[PDB]
């Protein structure tokens, strides 16, 4: 793209405005890199979310100390903690 | 500008690798979301989550 | 072996047509580490305003010193005299 | 290939008093100076089998210089290099740098220059001093500045003693060290760092002694100096010299303050039982308790480490040991350099001092490493200097002896800048 | 000039 | 007629060359005193390739030592066979290299390389019909790469019609000697890929793995490694000293190997390498010498050919053998391992046979491959370079001696495009 | 100010769309599907315009650069007659499409 | 970039207005304008490609007519 159009999509030249096309190319590179950064920034957070859901899923299958320690767990229920939590999640995700 | 280009190339490679890992993780998660133990329980982890 | 300026000035008017016999192919990546940034560019005004939001800081605008100060003070005093 | 040795103050010349005993024992020179190529770095030959050191011992108080003028080594030295002032600097930076410092530096420098002229090929200066007092700090700073102005390009190694974090003898040594860093950072080129309390604990742990005098410290530092300079004299598989040290251990111009360690620092009764092969002496040279400076490397990262193996060493077990060190987890190198080691081997086994504490060991290892684990030392010294500078305490002495305020202002800001530089090069 | 940013290039006289 | 001048740059190169000269003197049958005490005339028929008759049999080698310290020079004099070199060729400074590329290519180079060129030119004009140059050095130091590489460049500019063999001990990641090895390697390959004609690349990692597995040594000091590198450099060029059933000059090897003028890095091994114990049991005929030759664990390079493709191979056999047997060996190897080979080159293997085996052994062979998997070393060294060049670590010791960032970037880009050139064909 | 004018146009058009949809109150499904397939038609049109403009630029640059390289080779060989003139290209440099 | 994004947003919004009004004839005429732009542009591409081939032909003819070089030397030109 910029190998064949590095400039854009008649008197003498002053030193101040002397490099404007080069700055155009520089700005194009900056915009592309910022797009890269935004894309990455969303990818790592979605990856972290996937890791978290996977971990808590594996906990859901397994019989683990943290599974028991979490007071809201189907493995052992006291005073309807699980049911209250489920209805709260239902009303929050409704 | 050359330093910027090098940083852009590194970021692009990192993005590609991250997308690969995310796709693999999502495939593994979808594999877990269909299992015999996922249904044999009287309480499903899908509802638990 | 020419200089860089001679090499750039010779072929065409700032170009270079590499002969296939040398086997130096830097203009074509091995396609393994290929680069294509066209997809990342935003297509909607939502993406445009999001990129605008990103990175506003770049968007907007000793002992040696003491020794030099001592030397300049001495030479200034000498000039005064 | 030769190197000059200058010893300023009580601590420096006391360390040299054991260094030259060790050197004579190494090279076979009798105390009077006779032997009934390999010594050319440290001695110059003359007469009918006579050798004289390439050293100067200068100090203000003659009480200690008389000890070396009379104590069994009188015939060793040239009876002019033993400089003696008229009265002690009294722990006063201004008395050692401005009042009395301007009167003996001429006689010191006009002797250093002629020793350099006698020297065949100059390769480095090495300076012994402690920043815990005036006579060391101020005068060594002045003389180091003078040498940097005169020679400049030649390498300088300051084997400098800081005061311990809590085990402190002087009361004004925080002031003196803060005022001496202004030269110890900007004029010397490689700083090899010491600390009394670390050696105390090392000889309490390994050398199983509970009441160690200064003799033990001086001996086990002279051993480090000898292991440092062994590559210049003796033959080895991978000989490593002073310019190698400079180019490998100084990543940035203002980052040169390196730790030190020696192993096996072992007794004479554990030497037979406990085995001292390379694959374990290398590990024993990396524990935080074997660092000759009271610092904790686990609180930082290692920039670059350098290993010197004296004695029976084959260059493959060093590779295996370095691989084990890298694969270890309790330490973490700076992510800058994959190749973080500077190996070096020699052939002369460690040289025991008769009647000493160490033993006839077949091999030994000296490690010097540059790491970010010294910003803690700099910060603690800065804090304990600032607190005493708050109430304007002890400053009237320096004021009457020559300092006014700018010295303290610039020293304080310079130390702050150095600590920030270490912080920013850390991560 | 002609590659990077000239937009016009002019030789001197002699 | 044809002859080769030899240069030993730095400490590593000097010791490797000293062992090489001991090996050559043993093969040609001469004493450390310089006199000839061999047995046959086929060896003294062609000693003028490496030696000169001085006065009544005192043969003098055609090599020049080169370093910046006297300790290594004294060591090589004191060692055995060190009393044969011409004292007029012990050129060496005194200051010290400092393992610094700038200190070995811009200051001490500029202060001693006029003299080293003077002596090497004297030797190259004493010899009549030149054939090439031979240089031994390491790409991880200051005077190994600086001194030797500048000498390579100057000699290439002065005699640009002579085939050049530079033997380079590339740094290996596990055996990390110093801290600036990647910097020096980058700045050295930048000039080698541009001026020198072929480098045989070797590495201490494989030189130790060979000694631990094949030789089954217990404590291999540098003597054994230098012995192996010698035994390779001795058999690299034997068609000159001794007759052969199918001769092969150095230029013939170069033209058969190097397909394009920028793909001239050779990865080399030697056979047979039999342990002292299992040798008495081992069998030595051509269809196992070739098997060990193409054995991926015999290669003196930490780049397994199973990770890449072969552009060209060269097998130099020594001893009275069967040429048809050799040719069928190569053909069936290609057909067995067609995948590891490039499609558009029929018969990727060049085979040569010489009629005189080495001292003691009855058959021998040497392998020189141009595989495209050798890009691994350059990729790894470039990664180690860019790990430090982002933060300018250890860079002021070159900046103060007068090299900018422009040449560093040039050298790194050169490595990157070289890796690209290997990868594209594969 | 051009951006401001285009934003005003966007605002008025969006308000008009909102009022028109709230007036018509037609079923979502079919009308929405109408919307998406002509939106896809428009999107493909814009994409192919962009791609083919770039194709024109690329082929023109290759054309001009190859003309210059042939002229250079012929004038090096000494063939003095040059025939073809360069086309109005905007960007001149070394690149890929030459050999 | 904001200008071009706003322009395309304006076009698509006008398209939704036109389609939900059932104007549409104007939208389809604009689409026909875009199609004929496509046609003219690809016709220009065809012209330049054919002219590129024709100049390859004339240059090979010029070289062979003197024969001082052979038909081809060194590099090989790419064909669209
Ligand atoms: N290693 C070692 N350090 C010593 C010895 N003697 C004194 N020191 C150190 O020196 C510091 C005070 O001694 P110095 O300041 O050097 O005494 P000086 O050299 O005469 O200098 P002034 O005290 O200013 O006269 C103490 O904090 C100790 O740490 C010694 O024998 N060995
Ligand atoms: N094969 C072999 N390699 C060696 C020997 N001695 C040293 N080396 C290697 O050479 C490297 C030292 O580089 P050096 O020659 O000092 O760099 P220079 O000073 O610029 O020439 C080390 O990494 C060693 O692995 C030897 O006797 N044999
Ligand atoms: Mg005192």
């Amino acid at each position: 793209q910029e190998k064949v159009l590095p400039f854009w999509n008649g008197s003498e030249v002053d030193e101040w405005d002397y490099l404007n096309c080069f700055f155009r190319r520089y700005n194009k590179a900056l915009l592309d890199k910022t797009a890269i950064d935004k894309e990455k920034s969303r990818l790592e957070r979605e990856n972290a979310d996937l890791r978290s859901i996977l971990k808590q899923y594996l906990d859901g299958i397994s019989v683990n100390d943290d599974v028991l320690n979490n007071p809201v767990n189907p493995l052992l229920v006291v005073n309807n903690r699980l049911q209250i939590t489920l209805t709260e999640r239902n009303k929050a995700r409704a | 500008y050359l330093a910027l280009l090098q940083e852009r190339a590194g970021s692009l490679r990192d993005v590609e690798s991250l997308q690969h890992q995310n796709n693999e993780l999502r495939a593994l998660l979808n594999q877990y979301l269909s299992s015999r133990i996922n249904d044999e329980l009287q309480i499903p982890p899908t509802q638990i989550i | 072996k020419p200089t860089i300026v001679e090499r750039y000035a010779n072929y065409g008017s700032g170009t270079y047509a590499p002969l296939q016999r040398e086997g130096r192919f830097p203009e074509s990546k091995p396609l393994g580490k290929e680069i294509e940034t066209e997809g990342y560019a935003p297509v909607t005004l939502k993406g445009v305003v999001d990129l605008e939001s990103f990175l506003p800081s770049r968007l907007l605008n000793q002992r040696k010193e003491a020794a030099v100060q001592r030397d300049l003070k001495a030479i200034n005093d000498l000039l005064d005299t | 290939r030769e190197v000059i040795s200058i010893h300023i103050g009580q601590a420096g010349i006391q360390v040299g008093n054991a260094c030259w005993e060790l050197y004579c024992l190494e090279h076979g020179i009798q105390p009077d100076g006779q032997m009934p190529d390999a010594f050319n770095t440290f001695f110059s030959e003359t007469g009918a089998g006579k050798h004289v050191p390439r050293c100067i011992f200068l100090d203000l108080e003659p009480t200690v210089v008389d000890e070396v003028r009379t104590g069994t080594y009188r015939q060793l030295f040239h009876p002019e290099q033993l400089i003696s002032g008229k009265e002690d600097a009294a722990n006063n930076f201004a008395r050692g740098h401005y009042t009395i410092g301007k009167e003996i530096v001429d006689l010191a420098l006009d002797r250093i220059r002629k020793l350099a002229d006698n020297c065949t090929g100059l390769q480095g200066f090495l300076v012994f001093n402690a920043v815990g007092g005036g006579t060391g700090s101020g005068l060594g700073s002045l003389l180091l500045e003078r040498l940097s102005v005169d020679y400049g390009k030649k390498s300088k190694l300051g084997f400098t003693v800081y005061p311990s974090p809590q085990v402190s003898t002087a009361v004004v040594e925080p002031y003196n060290s803060v005022l001496s860093t202004h030269s110890l950072l900007e004029h010397t080129d490689v700083a090899v760092m010491l600390d009394n309390e670390a050696i105390y604990d090392i000889c309490r742990r390994s050398l199983d002694i509970e009441r160690p005098t200064y003799t033990n410290l001086n001996r086990l530092i002279a051993q480090v100096i000898s292991s440092l300079t062994a590559s210049l004299r003796f033959d080895g598989a991978l000989n490593v010299d002073i310019t190698e040290f400079q180019t490998n251990l100084v990543p940035y111009p203002r980052i040169h303050f390196m730790l030190s360690s020696y192993a096996p620092i072992i007794s004479a009764e554990k030497a037979y039982h406990e085995q001292l092969s390379v694959a374990e002496i290398t590990n024993a040279a990396f524990e935080p308790a074997s660092m000759m400076v009271k610092c904790d490397p686990r609180h930082g990262k290692y920039m670059a480490c350098c290993l010197m193996y004296r004695g029976d060493v084959v260059p493959k077990d060093v590779n295996a040991s370095v691989a084990t060190i890298k694969t270890k987890r309790t330490i973490q190198f700076v992510d800058w350099c994959p190749t973080g080691f500077k190996c070096g081997i020699n052939y002369q086994p460690p040289t025991v001092v008769p009647g000493g504490d160490l033993a006839k060991v077949q091999r030994a290892v000296c490690m010097i490493s540059n790491s970010t684990a010294i910003g803690e030392i700099f910060s603690r010294l800065d804090h304990k200097f600032d607190l005493m500078y708050a109430k304007r305490a002890f400053v009237h002495w320096y004021v009457g002896e020559g300092m006014e305020e700018g010295e303290f202002s610039e020293a304080r800001e310079d130390l702050a800048a150095l600590e920030k530089d270490f912080e920013e090069v850390g991560a | 000039h002609e590659q990077q940013l000239g937009w016009d290039w002019r030789p001197p006289d002699d | 007629m044809r002859e080769i001048v030899h240069i030993q740059g730095g400490q590593c190169g000097n010791q490797i060359g000293a062992k090489f000269w001991e090996v050559v003197s043993d093969e040609h049958g001469i004493d450390p005193t310089g006199t000839y005490h061999g047995d046959s005339d086929l060896q003294l028929e062609r000693i003028n390739v490496y030696f000169n008759e001085a006065t009544g049999g005192r043969y003098v080698p055609r090599a020049i030592l080169m370093d910046l310290e006297p300790g290594t020079m004294d060591s090589v004099r004191s060692g055995p066979y060190g009393q044969i070199f011409r004292p007029d060729n012990f050129v060496f400074g005194q200051t010290g290299a400092g393992n610094n590329w700038a200190k070995g290519h811009y200051t001490e180079g500029a202060e001693l390389i006029d003299s080293v060129l003077d002596v090497v030119r004297k030797e190259a004009e004493s010899c009549d019909c030149l054939q090439g140059f031979q240089v031994c050095h390491s790409l991880g130091g200051g005077t190994g790469s600086g001194m030797g590489t500048l000498l390579i460049s100057k000699i290439r500019e002065e005699y640009p019609d002579r085939m050049m063999l530079t033997f380079s001990v590339v740094p290996s990641p596990k055996v990390s000697d110093t801290v600036v090895e990647p910097y020096n390697a980058t700045l050295s390959v930048h000039q080698l890929v541009e001026n020198a004609d072929e480098c045989m690349v070797l590495d201490n990692e494989a030189l130790y793995d060979i000694c631990f597995r094949t030789l089954k040594l217990t404590t291999p000091t540098f003597g054994d490694l230098n012995h192996l590198i010698s035994a390779v450099m001795s058999g690299i060029t034997c068609c000159l000293r001794f007759p052969g059933q199918l001769n092969a000059d150095l230029r013939k090897l170069a033209v058969n190997l190097i397909p394009f003028p920028r793909l001239h890095f050779f990865m080399v091994g030697f056979t047979p390498l039999t342990s002292r114990g299992s040798q008495q049991y081992r069998a030595l005929t051509v269809p196992e010498l070739t098997q060990q030759m193409w054995d991926a664990k015999n290669m003196m390079c930490a780049a397994d050919p199973r990770h890449g493709r072969y552009l060209t191979a060269s097998a130099l056999f020594r001893g009275r053998m069967s040429t048809k047997e050799v040719d069928e060996q190569m053909l069936n190897v290609q057909n067995k391992n067609s995948s590891y080979f490039v499609e558009w080159i029929p018969n990727n293997v060049k085979s040569s046979v010489c009629d005189i085996p080495p001292k003691g052994l009855k058959m021998s062979a040497t392998f020189i491959g141009n595989s495209t998997a050798i890009q691994e070393m350059f990729k790894r060294v470039s990664e180690q370079f860019t790990a430090m060049f982002r933060r300018k670590a250890f860079l002021h010791w070159y900046t103060g001696e007068g090299m900018d960032e422009m040449e560093f970037t040039e050298a790194e880009s050169n490595m990157n495009d070289l890796v690209s050139e290997y990868q594209q064909y594969q | 100010k051009k951006v401001e004018a285009l934003g005003e146009a966007l605002e008025m058009k969006e308000a008009q769309l909102a009022e028109v949809l709230t007036a018509a109150n037609l079923d979502p499904g079919t009308l929405a599907a109408i919307n998406q397939r002509l939106e896809e038609v428009l999107d493909n049109k814009n994409q192919i315009i962009k791609a083919l403009q770039y194709d024109v630029a690329k082929v023109s640059k290759a054309h001009n650069d190859l003309i210059r390289v042939y002229e250079a080779k012929l004038t090096e060989f000494g063939i003095p007659v040059d025939e073809l003139g360069f086309r109005p290209l905007v960007t001149n440099t070394s690149t890929g499409p030459a050999g």
